[PDB]
């Protein structure tokens, strides 16, 4: 009447399994990353220009008050 | 059948040396491990409400 049944793979077998190694690759060469932070750098360094000039202004500003008040 | 686990030949190109020259100064593969551990902090944990819910088990 009934007949063998036991633990089997299903007909044809089972999918494919990977096991190779897989590390991928994000990507950007040495040349683009130090030009990147050097153009931040350069970026910095002009902003940092512009606004302590104007702070050496303002120094010489509050200087010429004081001077003014001395007397 | 054999394999080798460790026999590679680092290229010695301007572009290569460039290269790992970065990654020696700005730190990428630390960067890319830091991403790993962040991508792995945003998944469910796998932890069970013991003793509310039990660990599976067989006859
Ligand atoms: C045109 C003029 C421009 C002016 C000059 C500017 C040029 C700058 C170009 C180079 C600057 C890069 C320097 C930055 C730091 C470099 C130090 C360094 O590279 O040391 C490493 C080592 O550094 C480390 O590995 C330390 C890592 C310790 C673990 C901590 C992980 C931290 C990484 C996560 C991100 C950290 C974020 C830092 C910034 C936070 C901001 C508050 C080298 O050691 P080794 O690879 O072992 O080999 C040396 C022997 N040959």
């Amino acid at each position: 009447a009934s007949k063998v049944k036991q633990d089997m793979p299903p007909p044809g077998g089972y999918g494919p399994i990977d096991y190779k190694r897989n590390l991928p690759r994000r990507g950007l060469s040495g040349y683009s990353m130090f030009a990147v932070g050097i153009g931040t750098l350069l970026f910095g360094y002009w902003s940092m220009m512009k606004w302590n000039r104007e702070r050496r202004r303002l120094q010489i500003e509050d200087f010429e008050a004081r001077i003014a008040l001395m007397p | 059948t054999y394999k080798f686990v460790n026999m590679r030949e680092p290229s010695m190109d301007m572009k290569s040396v460039t290269d790992r020259a970065a990654q020696t100064l700005l730190w990428t593969e630390l960067v890319r491990g830091l991403g790993m551990t962040l991508s792995y902090l945003f998944r469910e944990p796998a932890t069970i409400n013991y003793p509310f819910e039990k660990g599976p088990l067989s006859p």
